[PDB]
This record gives structure tokens, sequence and C-alpha cells, in this order.
């Protein structure tokens, strides 16, 4: 939730509310789809609150979680036209039997247009 | 960042044909110390969001048909569909979760041929 | 017959160090005194902002220090002219560590106003069936006596019982929990320790999430997974450990919360009314680690690592060390009464706001022996087979190539100076080596060499012999 | 640990505990040993001035600073020490007074 | 520079500072360090404070801003990787090192 | 001096066990016992005054 | 900023004390007998700009 039209240089705050599963037990993740159709990792946050960003948005986007209300946030700032995309909220799963990780569930996406 | 290179960019086959598709990483996804491969494969059908197929290079997620097999190790990975069905038209991605940033391949578009 | 047998054997691993001849050059380091004052139950946060006021730093959670040591290969020396980069290399081996805990006695007092407690069950005093609604109580606890330390040179492996197979791949209900399957993973700084209920996750494993003290109501708890590290045929995960631990039952108590477990009821011949009804069986022992004593320190004492106890003889690779400490006896809580404002014609519980702190002190004292590595082409063939990466980082052979290739033009900023042109706004990223958080300890300017000086030094110098002794101590009579 | 004094860079008011700074001083006659609240002054940390006995409120409470002394080679400040000390937990209690702390309510 | 007392004392009349950096003697049992020094921050985020760290410093050869060139991390034994050192080699005449050769170009 | 303050020390600080000779001459001393009778809780002062009585 | 070639370019070159700098072979200094000090024996002024004023 939270996308829409915004002008270059502006800011926008996306939210993702979980349902049907124990939010506190999963890492949550933001992934975007640019018009070219390839997926781009936006940001991740560990259950302990450690954030991870790529250089393309590091210093501008902030990922955070509200553990009480179970809401994932993505605060965007200094938006550039290149940030135009469908943004997806997604979980992560750790599979202890193989010691690996995947994105098992994600939403419908919300569209962000910087123009 | 680790660059994931997928090939071919697209392919078209009839129902029943075997298809293979490549995913090559710019850096090794094999952790020498434990011999695990940090690779996942996703399937995005038209108008839908990407669905998890394979993780830990060769582990098939529950609900995924056994015709999808992921293989390979180190830098060179393959997704094989033993006998393609009509419903398999989609863009197939691969994704490395070895180190940050978490990165996705360019995708291979699978289309169906018919009379 | 089978045969099989394995045949016989195929390949087998030689000792790590058995060509590394130690030198008589020693260097020394120390630590200033690291300091944190944290709060044990919870990080006390800013009231309108995310960011800490007081961080959760305590001896009841793993204190993992990344210690990064000088390049030994290129290092300040007094007379060297043997050295050939291709037929020999140098590496630090640390020949002792003491760790000063400058904190006084005092445990980490932790508690929850809402600890999950139904009834007393140690001696007991009443009966009750299945639980009512709202049975939690204000109870506080001291955690079991746990002291350990481990020294490695690659992050060490913990175990914990994580969140395992789902509710659908078994027949175990939601309200009975997805199974608890031992999921092994590396111990990270700020990770909680073993609680005396087993070492497990407690984020998704307490849906009440207020069954236990506040600190352990979230985050993973680990216990060291000694079996994987010590059966390792390289033993760089650790190579030194020691521990002293005990636990006891202060008192048995029962959880509040309805039975979801299956008690066959036809294994007791029925009472009458109340005693025909079925009580909670959700017993938990409360641990205690009381009676602190100062003859129970595993600290404060030099451990000369002339040889290790691993399969690695303590000879560093990557020039770094990992020191994980749990000390529950030193994690002292402090008291004081502070007035918010003056208005007291009397003492008033209002005005006097009590506030606890925790003080955490660490100091690390080091003595290093320099060691050489004899290398030839045949030996090297083997060195790469064990770890490609060690030779490649040293890069006194090899090549990765020197460089080269360009340095220029030009980065960054670009421009400088004067400039401040544009400012320039970023320009990511350069260039980090982390994947885990660690309390950084720089030793690359704490280097010294004297053993007639520094207390730690002197005990090593006496232990050897001339030159020099007496330089004391020694005793310390009587 | 002497009174490091409340700072105004990071929010600490009266009615929050100060940051605490270790202020070391000579061991002199009449001085109290460590009580297991830590070894700290109580003359100005305490403001009710009646949390603890008449004796330790009006002393500096100290732990021996072995550490700097055993690092003087000459040992003129001491050239002998030994210790034996122990204590057990009688019972957990709560202090008189309301929280001044910030509890995350989640 | 050899450590000769006549040279040292003469250097001392010219400027004592190079000598003081090298450091000679006591330090009676030893002052400054060790002692054992020092306490103890090592900043967190509380940290210990109050702070106001100690002051800004000026270098003794700095009075006015310059365009600072740090060189403390780039030293190579070999001089064949750089055209300035080769040119130094050839000019030097060890060992014995062409110089030039023709042509150039032509 | 010169050389130089001395040297060397520092480093390595000369023990007073290399040129300080013990002798076989012994004296003996002791105290006559010491006794102090207080009140541990507080000193008991005269509160009409300011000087201790215990 | 304000920068031209019609303005002073004053550069402050900083060098370690060599004794304090490590080398992999060092049997040419003993601090009980000698110290070290740098001598610069060649300076090349690279220039790489077009011609202009």
């Amino acid at each position: 939730s939270g996308g829409g039209l915004v002008k270059p240089g502006g800011s926008l705050k996306l939210s993702c509310e979980a349902s049907g599963f124990t939010f506190s037990s999963y890492a949550m993740s933001w992934v975007r789809q640019t018009p070219e159709k390839r997926l781009e990792w936006v940001a991740s946050i560990s259950s302990g609150g450690n954030t991870h960003y790529p250089d393309s948005v590091k210093g501008r986007f902030t990922i955070s979680r509200d553990n009480a209300r179970n809401i994932l946030y993505l605060q965007m700032s200094s938006l550039r036209s290149e940030d135009t995309a469908m943004y997806y909220c997604a979980r992560g799963l750790y599979y202890g039997y193989d010691e690996g990780s995947d994105f098992d569930y994600w939403g419908q996406g919300t569209t962000l247009t910087v123009s | 960042d680790i660059v994931m290179s997928q090939s071919p960019s697209s392919l078209a086959v009839s129902v029943g044909e075997k298809v293979t598709m490549s995913c090559k990483s710019s850096q090794s996804l094999l952790y020498s110390n434990t011999q695990k491969n940090y690779l996942a494969w996703y399937q995005q059908k038209p108008g839908q969001s990407p669905k998890l197929l394979i993780y830990w290079a060769s582990t098939r997620e529950s609900g995924v048909p056994d015709r999808f097999t992921g293989s390979g190790s180190g830098t060179d990975f393959t997704l094989t569909i033993s006998s393609v069905k009509a419903e398999d038209l989609a863009v197939y991605y691969c994704q490395q979760y070895y180190s940050y940033p978490l990165t996705f391949g360019a995708g291979t578009k699978l289309e169906l041929k018919r009379a | 017959a089978t045969v099989y047998l394995p045949p016989v054997p195929v390949s087998k691993v030689v000792s790590t160090d058995e060509y590394v001849a130690r030198t008589n050059i020693y260097y020394h380091a120390g630590t200033s005194r690291l300091l944190a004052v944290g709060h044990p139950y919870f990080p006390i946060k800013k009231p309108n902002n995310n960011k800490i006021l007081v961080p959760k730093v305590s001896g009841l959670q793993y204190r993992v220090f990344r210690i990064h040591l000088p390049d030994p290969n290129k290092f300040g020396f007094p007379d060297t002219s043997f050295y050939n980069p291709d037929t020999q290399r140098l590496v630090w081996a640390c020949v002792g560590v003491e760790v000063g805990r400058g904190q006084p006695l005092g445990v980490g007092i932790s508690g929850h106003p809402l600890l999950n407690k139904l009834d007393d069950t140690e001696n007991a005093s009443a009966y009750a069936a299945n639980a009512g609604v709202d049975n939690r109580e204000c109870i506080s606890m001291d955690y079991k006596q746990t002291q350990l330390c481990l020294i490695g040179c690659k992050p060490p492996i913990g175990e914990h019982w994580g969140k395992g197979s789902p509710c659908t791949q078994v027949a175990v209900q939601p309200g009975d929990c997805p199974p608890l399957e031992l999921i092994n993973t590396v111990i990270q700084d700020g990770d909680m320790v073993d609680t005396g209920f087993g070492a497990m996750d407690f984020t998704t494993l307490q849906a009440n999430k207020s069954e236990v003290p506040l600190d352990i109501c979230t985050s993973i708890c680990k216990y060291p997974d000694y079996i994987k590290m010590v059966s390792e045929p390289y033993g760089d995960s650790l190579f030194f450990y020691l521990r002293r631990e005990q636990m006891f039952v202060r008192h048995l108590f029962n959880r509040a919360g309805t039975v979801g477990e299956n008690v066959p009821d036809d294994l007791y011949i029925k009472g009458s009314g109340s005693t025909a009804n079925l009580a909670s069986s959700n017993y938990f022992p409360t641990p205690s680690g009381s009676m602190v004593t100062s003859d129970a320190q595993i600290f404060n004492k030099p451990y000369w690592l002339q040889r290790a106890q691993g399969h690695n003889n303590g000879i560093c690779w990557g020039n770094q060390l990992f020191v994980t400490v749990v000390d529950t006896t030193r994690s002292t809580n402090m008291s004081l009464c502070a007035a918010i404002s003056t208005s007291e014609t009397t003492y008033k519980n209002t005005n006097f706001k009590e506030y606890l702190r925790h003080g955490e002190e660490y100091d690390l004292q080091f003595i290093f022996q320099l060691c050489k590595i004899t290398l030839t082409a045949d030996v090297m063939t083997y060195i790469h087979s064990m770890n490609s990466t060690i030779l490649e980082d040293w890069n006194f052979g090899l090549q990765p190539p020197p460089g080269g290739t360009l340095e220029d033009t030009y980065r960054f900023v670009t421009s400088q100076a004067i400039a401040c042109q544009k400012h320039t706004p970023p320009a990511p990223k350069e260039d980090p080596l982390k994947k885990y958080t660690f309390w950084e300890v720089n030793l690359k300017e704490k280097f010294s060499a004297d053993l007639d000086q520094f207390p730690l030094g002197r005990k090593f110098l006496l232990q050897l012999g001339l030159k020099a002794k007496p330089k004391f101590t020694l005793g310390k009579r009587k």
C-alpha cells in the first residue's frame, strides 16, 4: 500500500501489512519490477533489525518493521524517475534442512511513478 | 555485486518438448566450507507475480511439478523442464542469495508453439 | 566381501602446522579498556525516534569481538634478511591471552511483570484443573551460572532449535506448534545465550511472547555446537575453549495456558469432582545460578597458547581472531534514587524515579610469537588444496596480480582541494568485508613488544628464563 | 564509578540515571568496600539519600584497582595483595519508586 | 642517522623535536604509561558521556590550509613499474640499465 | 648523562635485586595490639555539638 | 570553490618515520644504534591539462 504519483526529489512511504502467518518469524523483503520486467532487490531487514540496501537506494530508502502491529515499511526519499516501478512486499524463508533461503510469498504490488 | 546471466533470452517450444535454460553467476555461489549452492529459481506467469520453484540450487518447493529440475554447482546452473506443458509459458528468473546485494538474473521467456 | 572398505583410504588430511617453525621475535599488544554501559532487559529507546538511548549490551547475551591483527608478513622487524617471499611466509600465532574483567560481582537481574505462572508445584498448596484466563504474575529471575569463552579465527557454529517442519508436513496442530528441529547456524554478536529451557528461538516460539524476561522474549538463543567444530578436520572454528557452568531448580512452577497436549486420561482411576478433573501439566523449572564466588572465575588468568587444543595450532589465517564471551557473574546492575524535579516535603514514590544501569568492562592483554612458514612448490600444491584463499590474500607468491593496472584518473572526490565540488553527493559504496556484526578491536597500533613490561609480559618472561628474571611475579608471598 | 553527570547530547534528565564515568581515587582509611550494587559513590547519586544504610550513603564505595597497580613493575604502590570474597542472592525485591526507564510497549 | 651524542646534542640546538619523538629514558616507574592507562571510552551511543571530545589540533608546520597529500601506504621496492623510477635507474647507472636505446624513433 | 637520561631504561626497568644486597642482620618489631571501639552504622556524635563520642 | 592556476597550489606531503614503517627485510636499522629519515632523490611534476589560461 502507498504508491502513486510523486515528483522528482519528493518522498513516499510504502506499507505492507501481513496476514495468515506469524510475521515475527519471517524476514520480510522489498523487491521491485521496472518496466523492463526484471526483478530488482530493493531492501531487506533481519528479524534483529539489521538493514541491508543496494547502492542504488542506500542513503535514500529506509526499511523498517513494526513488530507490534506487524507492518513492514519502506520510506523513500529523493525519488528519481529511475525509481519508477511496481514495488513488492515479500517473505523470506530459511530452510534449516538445506541451510538455504527463498522468497515464498509476496503481494500484488503497488505502483510508484516519479514524474 | 554478483551478476546473474541467464540464457537464452527467450525460447518457443511445443507441448511435450524438453527445455533447458542457463543461469551463470559472475562469482561462485558455492560456499567452499560446507559445499552449499545459494541459488533459487522463480516462475512469473503473465499478469502474475513470481512463484518460487527451486531453492538451494536443486531443492524443489512443495507443490511444484516434478518436471522442473534445478541442477548445477558453483557458477553454472540449469533449470530443466522434462516435458513442457501449455501452462508453463512464463518468464523464468534465477536469484542468488549467497551475499548482499541479493541479485536476480535477466530472465528467460518461455513461449508455446502450436498449429 | 562388500568390500567396500572404504578403499583404503582414498585421500587423508595431514596436520595443519608441522612445517611452521616459530621464531624468537615476540610482539605484544594490549587493549585500553573497552566500555559499554547497556541495559539488560531491553534497549531503552528514544521516545519519538527509532534509535537507542541506552543499547542492549550485557554479559547475558554473546559478546563476540572481531580482533584484527597486523600484517605479519610486512611488519616492522629489527633484523631480517633471510626472507624470500616465495620460499617462506610469516604469520602471527598468539602465545597468550589474559582478559581482564574489571567489573565487580553482580548478576544480570532480569524479569517480566507478566511472567507466565499458574500455580506452585514444588511442594504445592492447592489444586486447579485446566487454566482460567489471565495467570501471569510479577516475578523476576537470575539466570543460571554460565561462563565460557572460545577463541577461533573463523566464526563459530551455534546450534539452536529453530523453527522446523511445518504443521502440514506432520499432524501437529498450530496451537501445538510446528516441530522444533535443531537448526544449526553461526553465533553473531548481540545473539542471546541458552536460557535453561534449552537454547531455542523465542520470537515465534512464544505466541504469548511474554512468558519469560523481556530480553529473551524475542531473538534466537544458541548453545555452542562443539561437535561440528571439534570433528572438523581443520579446526579453525575454534581451537581453544573452557567453561564452568551449573544450574539448579530454585522452584518448579506451572505455565498458565490451556493444555493442547494429549493426556490419555484412562491411565489413572478417576477421583470425585475436582480430583476427576485434569490439571495443567505444563511444568517448567525455573533455573537459578546463585552463590557467586571469585574462585569460580575462568577469567583473569593467562592461558599460554604455545599450542592450542584444536587441530589448528592457533596460527592465524586472514590475520584475525574471534573471541565469544558469556559472563553472567559480572553483569552487575546498579541502583540509585534520582528526583525528576524537587518538590519533596517527603519521600514520594512519584518523584523518585529509580532507574537501573548496567556496566560492562572488557580488557584484553595479548602476547604474540612471530612464526615463519617454510614453503616449497610441492608444499604449496597442498596449501591451495586446503584453502585456496590464504595464499591469495598473502600474495607474496603467486599471483593475483600486483597491481597495476591503473589507479587513475581519478577517484574519489574528485574534486579535492579546494572542492567540495559538487560536494559530491554519492558515489556509493566503498568497500566492506562484514556479513555479521562484531565488536571491532584494532590491534594495528596497539603493538608493542616489551616482556619486562606489561604484567602479562613479565609472567611469560619469567616462565622462560634469562634474559631476564627476576622481574616479578613470582610471588606475591605468602 | 563516580557521577558522570546527566548529559543533554543524549537525553538523560534528573529522574534518569546519569552516564557513569569511572573516577579512580586513592584508598584511604574509613572507606567502604563494594556492596554489589557496583562500587560507586552514593553521596550525590542518591537523592532520596535513604535507599541504603547510614554507613555507605556517607562513604565512597570502592573495588581495588589491581589492574593499574600490577602494571607498575616496581610495585611501590603495592607489592602484595590476595582476596577471598563471596555473596549469595537472599531474595529478589523491587525498589520503592516508579519507572523512570523507557520500556518498548510491544 | 647514527645515534652519536655529539650529533644528537648538535641536532638539539638546531631542533630538539626529532629527538623527543625517538624518546630516551625514564619515565620513572613509568609515568604517562604504565600506570597502566587509559580509561575507557571507546564510544557507544550513551557512551560514556558528557563529551565534547578533547580539542582540535594544528600541526606545527601548518599555519594555513594546504592541499594535503598523504603518502604513507605507497612504497614499492621495485622501480620498474613506474616510468619515473626507470628513468631514475637509467640515470643512475646501476645495473647498468639502458639508457635509451635508439630509436626514438628513427 | 649524556648518555642520555639513561638509555635503556626505558625499556626494561632495572630491578632492585641486582645491586641491592641483603644482609643476615635482622631486627624484629611488632605492635602492642590495636583496639578501636566504634559504632559501624554511623558515628555517634553529640547532636548539640558536632564532635564524635563514638 | 575558487581555484585557478593564477592562485597558489601549496601541497603538504606527509611521510611516515621509516623506522615506524615496516618492511619485510629490515637488517639495516637497529634503534639501539640508528634511526632513519627519508631523502627524496627525485620529483617528477606530472601535468595533464590542455593549454589555456
